[PDB]
């Protein structure tokens, strides 16, 4: 999502 | 040589170990001024922040999520950043002045895979030129050489307030995936050269803006060949250089340089294969160019 994991 | 190491590792193919193993041993410094509330719409992930001790600072509200990185005995400095956001774009322009960087490294595409992985911070006509009124700055579309996987603009960044005006230049690079590597070490090392020749690198400049979608992973495995083709100069010695030891050296400055084991071996392959240029082959470079496709 707006996570760069 | 350094060309042991390297057949080495890809031999027992351990090379997702060694980039777990940096994630291990990188520093973790506090992002306090990155992580305040009033800063959340500053940021475009919520995993990625300029450490404290390290980040740009605006001359105004002064956060951006910004690094300098400060390779000492390499003596250069690199600013990585992420792409802007609709809300970032004149603070951008704002640091890139406030720092008297002369070059701008695009390595990421506005659109990539259907995400939106940046916003459009540069005008695309010379006709229609930006005005970003919330930090005072125009920026206007002067010249464009375009070419098949990159393409180099010239741009004119003017103070509206003292009426100053600079040359910046936008090296974007448009055949690099996120999480992803370039297509070769030719059309790589030939971009990388590209941009020394401009002299955007040069000390007398502030310190070269360099982006991706994170401003880490992409621009991570950029800022690392360079910093270690620099370091095989000056030390004049091509097998001196631990690639690893530099990468960590890197992420005290910013988290998470280099995204993806692929990215880590491409480092590799880009700084040995760049070692012919140091080493004195100085024409290797034209081959590069001819290996790269750059034309049509």
């Amino acid at each position: 999502h707006e996570y760069y994991r | 040589e350094m060309e042991k190491e390297f057949e080495q590792i890809d031999k027992s193919g351990s090379w997702a170990a060694i980039y777990q193993d940096i994630r291990h041993e990188a520093s973790d410094f506090p992002c306090r001024v990155a992580k305040l509330p009033k800063n959340k719409n500053r940021n475009r992930y919520r995993d990625v922040s300029p450490f404290d001790h390290s980040r740009i600072k605006l001359h105004q509200n002064d956060y951006i999520n910004a690094s300098l990185i400060k390779m000492e005995e390499a003596q250069r400095s690199y600013i990585l950043t992420q792409g802007p956001l609709p809300n970032t774009c004149g603070h951008f322009w704002e640091m890139v002045w406030e720092q008297k960087s002369r070059g701008v490294v695009m390595l990421n595409r506005v659109m990539e895979k259907g995400s939106l992985k940046c916003a459009q911070y540069w005008p695309q006509k010379e006709e229609k030129e930006m005005i970003f009124e919330d930090t005072n700055l125009k920026l206007t579309l002067i010249s464009e050489d375009i070419k098949s996987y990159y393409t180099v603009r010239q741009l004119e960044l003017e103070n509206l307030t003292t009426q100053e005006t600079r040359e910046i230049l936008h090296f974007h690079y448009t055949t690099w995936p996120a999480f992803g590597v370039p297509e070769s070490p030719a059309s790589f090392l030939n971009f990388l050269f590209k941009v020394r020749e401009s002299g955007s690198l040069s000390p007398e400049h502030g310190p070269v803006v360099v982006h991706c979608s994170a401003g880490i992973g992409r621009s991570g495995t950029f800022c690392l060949a360079d910093t270690c083709l620099l370091l095989m100069d000056k030390r004049k010695d091509p097998s001196s250089v631990d690639i690893k030891k530099v990468l960590l050296e890197m992420r005290k400055f910013r988290m998470g340089l280099i995204a993806t084991a692929d990215q880590l071996r491409f480092s590799y392959l880009a700084v040995i294969e760049g070692a012919k240029f140091i080493m004195g082959d100085s024409s290797v470079q034209d081959q590069w160019k001819e290996l790269s496709h750059e034309d049509l």
